[PDB]
RNA sequence: GCGGGGUGGAGCAGCCUGGUAGCUCGUCGGGCUCAUAACCCGAAGGUCGUCGGUUCAAAUCCGGCCCCCGCAACCA
RNA sequence: CCGAGGGUAGGGCCCGUGACUGGGGCGAAGUCGUAACAAGGUAGCUGUACCGGAAGGUGCGGCUGGAU
RNA sequence: UGGGAGAGGGUGGUGGAAUUCCCGGAGUAGCGGUGAAAUGCGCAGAUACCGGGAGGAACGCCGAUGGCGAAGGCAGCCACCUGGUCCACCCGUGACGCUGAGGCGCGAAAGCGUGGGGAGCAAACCGGAUUAGAUACCCGGGUAGUCCACGCCCUAAACG
RNA sequence: CGAUGUCGGCUCGUCGCAUCCUGGGGCUGAAGAAGGUCCCAAGGGUUGGGCUGUUCGCCCAUUAAAGCGGCACGCGAGCUG
RNA sequence: GAAUGCCGGCAUGAGUAACGAUAAAGAGGGUGAGAAUCCCUCUCGCCGUAAGCCCAAGGGUUCCUACGCAAUGGUCGUCAGCGUAGGGUUAGGCGGGACCUAAGGUGAAGCCGAAAGGCGUAGCCGAAGGGCAGCCGGUUAAUAUUCCGGCCCUUCCCGCAGGUGCGAUGGGGGGACGCUCUAGGCUAGGGGGACCGGAGCCAUGGACGAGCCCGGCCAGAAGCGCAGGGUGGGAGGUAGGCAAAUCCGCCUCCCAACAAGCUCUGCGUGGUGGGGAAGCCCGGGUGACAACCCCCCGAAGCCAGGGAGCCAAGAAAAGCCUCUAAGCACAACCUGCGGGAACCCGUACCGCAAACCGACACAGGUGGGCGGGUGCAAGAGCACUCAGGCGCGCGGGAGAACCCUCGCCAAGGAACUCUGCAAGUUGGCCCCGUAACUUCGGGAGAAGGGGUGCUCCCUGGGGUGAUGAGCCCCGGGGAGCCGCAGUGAACAGGCUCUGGCGACUGUUUACCAAAAACACAGCUCUCUGCGAACUCGUAAGAGGAGGUAUAGGGAGCGACGCUUGCCCGGUGCCGGAAGGUCAAGGGGAGGGGUGCAAGCCCCGAACCGAAGCCCCGGUGAACGGCGGCCGUAACUAUAACGGUCCUAAGGUAGCGAAAUUCCUUGUCGGGUAAGUUCCGACCUGCACGAAAAGCGUAACGACCGGAGCGCUGUCUCGGCGAGGGACCCGGUGAAAUUGAACUGGCCGUGAAGAUGCGGCCUACCCGUGGCAGGACGAAAAGACCCCGUGGAGCUUUACUGCAGCC
RNA sequence: GAGCUAGCCCUGGCCAGGGUGAAGCUGGGGUGAGACCCAGUGGAGGCCCGAACCGGUGGGGGAUGCAAACCCCUCGGAUGA
């Protein structure tokens, strides 16, 4: 349940803040943080290569656990549920009975206190990791690897999920969040359950400053420039696009497809995204 | 108002200094050329 | 100034590529109808804006006058 | 001191009145179509939504105050 | 106190038939539709037939003139929470009742907000026909919506 | 064109007369009072305001009257802009 | 002899403008050839959240003294930041190195690139961040946390005493953190005292007084005291922290749990060492054996790494403690004491400026700390003032025009003007009060109105203390007083009604535009399944992002309310194993050149052969588009209805002479005496119209309209007054410009606007203060226009390449 | 050539004083429990007033300037993009 403010300033009318309820730990695990090089959107050459980025809020990188097959068998208790500024979802601190401490993305339904494991023998229960060839059919899962032992690369954002639609050889059929039906190896670890923090999309940034707090500098339209800068530039008064609308770099932006045709991946995609 | 020249000894040495020149291939020529013209001072006088 | 245009009562093909003027609506005559519409069978009505030229022959090609649509009329 | 009342400023109610605009009522024989009353030629009425020159139409649900 | 019926309600489950689609076989010159047609689809392999897959909505027979609820209303099956009825014994209290301006609550459908979902159907809409016309009636498409949760709306031939 | 600053306003004016007024006459379809019309006359005078950037124009209230023009459509090394 | 030629020299303008803030001056006494300008005194003025003081950067001897005065100093110069000389900067503790890391930089390894070079993990460098040991006073012409004095502390080496499994670039802990609000206790710093010291003073009518004027503290180890931070203890197990591990982590039982103890800091005390005014006498001497006390106010600073709440979720490594390994356990480390050793660099002076950046001793710009008192609601505002520093490096006169800045005005009150431009009004605080509309927050300081000083009388609570006095802080009631006036000076809203545009706070054309433009939360389209798309790069490699479709990119619109209609023929994009065209290649029917031939050589039809274009279907919050003629109603007029040609389809809702309406000041109503503007309506909309979005909308605006109240020098219509210039005297002394000049009016003429030609008229020679009509005045080789087969930016279905992609 | 300017990165610093009074919390009214109302507290915010500081609205001055963008009066933001 998102939390609204009363309109005691012009921008408070629509601003909404997360209710933060399921958070239990109000400071990170010092053991498990490293600094975070804020790029501002510039590469090694120093050139900007992503626009309208920077001057946000400082933040430390909460290390996260995208393998979990690191320790096959060793259980772990749900210590706390914490606020990460580095991703949409929430992070959960786990205390392994190994004594080891790790952070994972908190699925929905996880409560502080439960024990979670990872492996071929794991119970089909939220928080647990298992290779995909061992998860039941049609069980919604998240934090899905893409290739065996290469790291959890899929469904890692707030309120995402992925049902397991079928089985075919050493590969399982995956409805990715987008809708793309895809083959993924059965030997890819995944965590049963939908990601928590579902109420994220309903957050209303509320005012321009709060955008900047996120490292989000103002976006300026091509229609507001000159021809030097952008195809949409120029004109006397306002002016329509006057050509198929383009990126600043020329390529057309409406409906123009750009997945590389000869990508070897295609040989495992079944049904390109929906809607 | 605020003018263009706002002196800074660290900046002046770290930009036009001898060392800042002897690394880039261009910088060396600048020294070479200033040694050909008999420039008394191949680089600015930074007090350090 | 540049472009298109005027043809039975209404609105339009035929002009480029000369000889043949045509489609719908309406007008008239007769049918079904108690009667009107509709609907059916018929028939009428156009010297093609105007004057001159080309031609064996001009709505059709050219020129002039008339009149109607459209575009332009900017720089200080 | 109070005080008829005079004046300054801001309020509430009511009556008249207004370019123009909304429909309503009536008006011996005006124009369009033909929705309703026969299963009125798609049974009707209805709350509601959208739409159409107009009566109306359609959709979702509901009533018989509908016929064989 | 013991007893019975029942689609009364709320949540979590789940089964099968069918429609639509997707992939594969097999196969060919039509399919579809109507008052009769055309639009539409189909030799770029449709329809009809077999297998696998995706998903949603609605529950055939039972089912009836039936049962239930105060009304609006409620129907596959399973489980948990729960309301009002009715029967029997004459056990308990001892007029404690009837009603009800106000108030409060519930309130089909449509509609609205925020999200999901979307097979079938279908306001608006487009096309084909009919027609003098046809902004309709019929046919081919088809968007909201119809559906899950949450918050409004509070109307009715809400009727016996 | 190795630069003659463009409208309108303000300020200061000055000249022309094809006279708005005032002075003097003829004619009048001049009874009187009041006009129409031409003749002479440039000495002086010719208002305040609403609208619009405006010139101009219309309009309100007066007036003897609310003239019209030229001077780089007078006047920015005087202002305004 | 001319090139707005080049270099230099010298004129003109001209003894002209100006002499750099309107904070301000006067006299006396010195010095010296010379004095408004130097030194001293006395008076007078200005700065005092500064114009005072202490740091940093930068400047680089400007510091001090002595002797100078050509030049620099806007005048003068005996003076100086100027010339000459000699002097002057003292550290184990302050700053920076022999410490650590940050962005970044560099870079064994490794990767890449025609060469040059480009990347890169570890590592190394890299601070105004971490870390680390000096405080008070005196002294010097000039240095001082540096020298001296007093009291303290740091680390390295060596020996000695006690203790301990010692030992690390290896594991662990810690270092270690945000924003706002804020407790308790202190200190800095202040105010007062009838108390303590103080050289003194009694004026001019009064005063020998609890009178006046001055001062009343600074540092400090141990110990304690106060206030805080930090911190649980034991055992057993133990697969984790890449070896080891007694450390840490994890689980369990034990007690202990506001606490208390250990530990660290701040404050107080404290051996002890310092200071010490006015006033008087020639920086010093006294005062003085100075006293050194109490109450109050009180931090934004200190205990600190405190607390609480919030969301945007807030550096690293080291010193440091801990655990172990190799080793070694003669050792080694720890705690305590003693001695010994402790290096390199900076240190002067300016430092909101006359020493820095601005060509200048330039009204400009420059980060950090302290910044006292009184009153004013508070404060860093305002006025005054201490300390401290100044009077801005030309002055003396005069009392014209005019200009700047300022003051006041009779009757009128926006009649001014494009516009109330400007200037008035209003002003703080307290209480009374306060509309449409609304998104219920607001509009709102709405509007408007009353109050305000001082005397006395009674009384309400609060901090401190003690519950009392005293100091202090908010108040209340009544009775009086003076003036024209009590926020008596200074600082401090004018308001209302009504339109457009943009939701709003924001951003912007540095140096003519701050707006209606940009942005903006928010809506939609779309791309992208991760070695993502996309961006920079030849690449390597990065960003994206240590993110993963609730995400990331691109584009359009732009809070929010109600909505966003029809057209897919063209154009894009998207889907389409058929069909057609198709390039290299395959193929080699059939020809050719040659040679005695075997051969060698060339040409070469069909037929197979990508994407791409054609062909088919989709797509509007994709580029884009939304008709014409004619007729028809019991009057006129207008057409609900019809006829017809054309399209891919013909503008729906809403709105409309509008930021759009040409004809146009359209017509009608409102307001006004009068209204091309304004508001409200009509609709033949030249030429609105639905995400280059349509119609609204509370609040908001230094945005643009319109009306009104108040008050006005805006005006009728101008008057007087002030000061700084202008004016005269002394000093100093530019500038554009300039063919040469002995440079008049007219009417004419001339390349068509004559001081210069003709004729006439007029005119003695030279200045000065004033005005701007002319010298087609100055300035700038017209920025408009054309010209040039001159250039550059920008577009595209112009041509031809290239990158990229297929 | 980024010692000016513009954006980003790293690390520090600054923002007097005064007004308004969100959620929450406590108590109380209320109910079947509620929603919710009241007072008290608390002290939110690209909130309000206004110095510093960051600006540059309107005017006047200035125009061989004190200045190759400055001066006076006035005006905007000032816990925040
Ligand atoms: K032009
Ligand atoms: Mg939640
Ligand atoms: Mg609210
Ligand atoms: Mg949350
Ligand atoms: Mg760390
Ligand atoms: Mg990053
Ligand atoms: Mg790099
Ligand atoms: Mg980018
Ligand atoms: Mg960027
Ligand atoms: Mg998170
Ligand atoms: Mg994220
Ligand atoms: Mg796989
Ligand atoms: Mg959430
Ligand atoms: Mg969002
Ligand atoms: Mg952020
Ligand atoms: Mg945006
Ligand atoms: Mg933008
Ligand atoms: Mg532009
Ligand atoms: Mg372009
Ligand atoms: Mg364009
Ligand atoms: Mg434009
Ligand atoms: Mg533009
Ligand atoms: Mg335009
Ligand atoms: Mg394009
Ligand atoms: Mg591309
Ligand atoms: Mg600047
Ligand atoms: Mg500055
Ligand atoms: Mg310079
Ligand atoms: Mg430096
Ligand atoms: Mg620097
Ligand atoms: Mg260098
Ligand atoms: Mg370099
Ligand atoms: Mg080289
Ligand atoms: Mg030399
Ligand atoms: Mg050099
Ligand atoms: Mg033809
Ligand atoms: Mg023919
Ligand atoms: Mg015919
Ligand atoms: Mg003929
Ligand atoms: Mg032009
Ligand atoms: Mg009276
Ligand atoms: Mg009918
Ligand atoms: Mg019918
Ligand atoms: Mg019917
Ligand atoms: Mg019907
Ligand atoms: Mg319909
Ligand atoms: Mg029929
Ligand atoms: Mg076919
Ligand atoms: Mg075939
Ligand atoms: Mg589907
Ligand atoms: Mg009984
Ligand atoms: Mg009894
Ligand atoms: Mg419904
Ligand atoms: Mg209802
Ligand atoms: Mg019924
Ligand atoms: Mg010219
Ligand atoms: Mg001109
Ligand atoms: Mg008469
Ligand atoms: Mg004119
Ligand atoms: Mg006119
Ligand atoms: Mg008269
Ligand atoms: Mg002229
Ligand atoms: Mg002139
Ligand atoms: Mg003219
Ligand atoms: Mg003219
Ligand atoms: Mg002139
Ligand atoms: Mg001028
Ligand atoms: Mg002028
Ligand atoms: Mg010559
Ligand atoms: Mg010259
Ligand atoms: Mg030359
Ligand atoms: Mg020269
Ligand atoms: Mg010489
Ligand atoms: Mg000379
Ligand atoms: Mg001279
Ligand atoms: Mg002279
Ligand atoms: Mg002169
Ligand atoms: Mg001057
Ligand atoms: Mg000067
Ligand atoms: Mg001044
Ligand atoms: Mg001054
Ligand atoms: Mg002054
Ligand atoms: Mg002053
Ligand atoms: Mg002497
Ligand atoms: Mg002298
Ligand atoms: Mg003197
Ligand atoms: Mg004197
Ligand atoms: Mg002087
Ligand atoms: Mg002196
Ligand atoms: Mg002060
Ligand atoms: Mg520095
Ligand atoms: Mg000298
Ligand atoms: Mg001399
Ligand atoms: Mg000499
Ligand atoms: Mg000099
Ligand atoms: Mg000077
Ligand atoms: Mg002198
Ligand atoms: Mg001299
Ligand atoms: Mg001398
Ligand atoms: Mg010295
Ligand atoms: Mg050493
Ligand atoms: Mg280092
Ligand atoms: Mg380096
Ligand atoms: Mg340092
Ligand atoms: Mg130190
Ligand atoms: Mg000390
Ligand atoms: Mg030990
Ligand atoms: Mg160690
Ligand atoms: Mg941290
Ligand atoms: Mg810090
Ligand atoms: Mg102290
Ligand atoms: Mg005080
Ligand atoms: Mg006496
Ligand atoms: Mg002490
Ligand atoms: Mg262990
Ligand atoms: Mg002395
Ligand atoms: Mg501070
Ligand atoms: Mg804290
Ligand atoms: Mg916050
Ligand atoms: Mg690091
Ligand atoms: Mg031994
Ligand atoms: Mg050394
Ligand atoms: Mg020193
Ligand atoms: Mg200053
Ligand atoms: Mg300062
Ligand atoms: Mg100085
Ligand atoms: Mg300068
Ligand atoms: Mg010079
Ligand atoms: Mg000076
Ligand atoms: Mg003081
Ligand atoms: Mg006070
Ligand atoms: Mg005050
Ligand atoms: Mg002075
Ligand atoms: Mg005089
Ligand atoms: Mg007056
Ligand atoms: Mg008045
Ligand atoms: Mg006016
Ligand atoms: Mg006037
Ligand atoms: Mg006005
Ligand atoms: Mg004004
Ligand atoms: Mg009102
Ligand atoms: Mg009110
Ligand atoms: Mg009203
Ligand atoms: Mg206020
Ligand atoms: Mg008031
Ligand atoms: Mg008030
Ligand atoms: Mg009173
Ligand atoms: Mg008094
Ligand atoms: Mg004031
Ligand atoms: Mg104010
Ligand atoms: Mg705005
Ligand atoms: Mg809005
Ligand atoms: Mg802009
Ligand atoms: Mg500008
Ligand atoms: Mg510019
Ligand atoms: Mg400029
Ligand atoms: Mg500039
Ligand atoms: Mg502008
Ligand atoms: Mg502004
Ligand atoms: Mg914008
Ligand atoms: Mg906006
Ligand atoms: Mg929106
Ligand atoms: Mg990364
Ligand atoms: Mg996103
Ligand atoms: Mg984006
Ligand atoms: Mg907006
Ligand atoms: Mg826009
Ligand atoms: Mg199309
Ligand atoms: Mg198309
Ligand atoms: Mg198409
Ligand atoms: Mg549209
Ligand atoms: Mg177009
Ligand atoms: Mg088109
Ligand atoms: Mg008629
Ligand atoms: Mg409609
Ligand atoms: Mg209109
Ligand atoms: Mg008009
Ligand atoms: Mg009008
Ligand atoms: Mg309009
Ligand atoms: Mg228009
Ligand atoms: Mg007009
Ligand atoms: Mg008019
Ligand atoms: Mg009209
Ligand atoms: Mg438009
Ligand atoms: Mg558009
Ligand atoms: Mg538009
Ligand atoms: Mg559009
Ligand atoms: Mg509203
Ligand atoms: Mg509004
Ligand atoms: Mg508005
Ligand atoms: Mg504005
Ligand atoms: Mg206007
Ligand atoms: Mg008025
Ligand atoms: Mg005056
Ligand atoms: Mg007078
Ligand atoms: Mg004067
Ligand atoms: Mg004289
Ligand atoms: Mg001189
Ligand atoms: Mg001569
Ligand atoms: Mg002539
Ligand atoms: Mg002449
Ligand atoms: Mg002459
Ligand atoms: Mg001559
Ligand atoms: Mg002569
Ligand atoms: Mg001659
Ligand atoms: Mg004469
Ligand atoms: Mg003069
Ligand atoms: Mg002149
Ligand atoms: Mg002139
Ligand atoms: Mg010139
Ligand atoms: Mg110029
Ligand atoms: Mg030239
Ligand atoms: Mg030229
Ligand atoms: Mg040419
Ligand atoms: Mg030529
Ligand atoms: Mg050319
Ligand atoms: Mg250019
Ligand atoms: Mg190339
Ligand atoms: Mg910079
Ligand atoms: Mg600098
Ligand atoms: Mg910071
Ligand atoms: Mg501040
Ligand atoms: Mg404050
Ligand atoms: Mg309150
Ligand atoms: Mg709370
Ligand atoms: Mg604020
Ligand atoms: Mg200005
Ligand atoms: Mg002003
Ligand atoms: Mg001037
Ligand atoms: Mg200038
Ligand atoms: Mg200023
Ligand atoms: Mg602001
Ligand atoms: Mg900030």
């Amino acid at each position: 349940a998102v939390k609204k403010f009363k309109p005691y300033t012009p921008s408070r009318r629509f601003m909404t803040v997360a209710d933060f309820s399921e958070i239990t730990k109000t400071e990170p695990e010092k053991s498990l943080v490293k600094p975070l090089k804020k790029t501002g959107g510039r590469n090694n050459q120093g050139r900007i290569t992503v626009r309208f980025r920077g001057g946000g809020h400082k933040r430390l990188y909460r290390i996260i656990d995208f393998k979990r097959w690191d320790k096959v068998g060793i259980p772990a208790k749900v210590a706390a549920i914490e606020y990460d500024p580095n991703r949409s979802a929430r992070i959960a601190l786990l205390h392994y009975v190994d004594g080891e401490k790790r952070y994972i993305i908190a699925p929905d339904g996880l409560q502080v206190g439960q024990q979670v494991v990872a492996g071929p023998d794991a119970p089909i229960q939220v928080g647990n990791a298992l290779p995909l060839r061992f998860i039941p059919v049609g069980t919604v899962v998240h934090a899905v690897e893409l290739e065996p032992k290469k790291g959890a690369k899929l469904a890692r954002a707030a309120g995402t999920s992925a049902q397991i639609q079928g089985r075919e050889g050493d590969y399982v059929i995956l409805r990715l969040p987008s809708g793309e039906l895809r083959k993924v190896h059965g030997e890819c670890y995944a965590t049963v359950g939908a990601v928590g923090n579902a109420d994220h999309k309903n957050i209303v940034l509320g005012k321009a400053g709060r955008s900047r707090w996120l490292g989000r500098r103002p976006h300026v339209r091509g229609a507001a420039m000159n021809p030097v800068d952008h195809p949409h530039g120029g004109g006397e008064g306002r002016a329509p696009r006057g050509r198929p609308p383009a990126s600043p770099w020329g390529w057309q932006t409406k409906g123009l497809k750009t997945r590389k045709r000869r990508k070897p991946s295609s040989r495992f995609i079944i049904a390109r995204r929906k809607k | 108002m605020k003018r263009t020249w706002q002196p800074n000894r660290r900046k002046r040495a770290k930009t036009h200094g001898f060392r800042a020149r002897m690394r880039t291939p261009g910088g060396r020529k600048v020294l070479k050329r200033r040694r050909q013209k008999g420039r008394w001072r191949l680089t600015p006088a930074v007090r350090k």
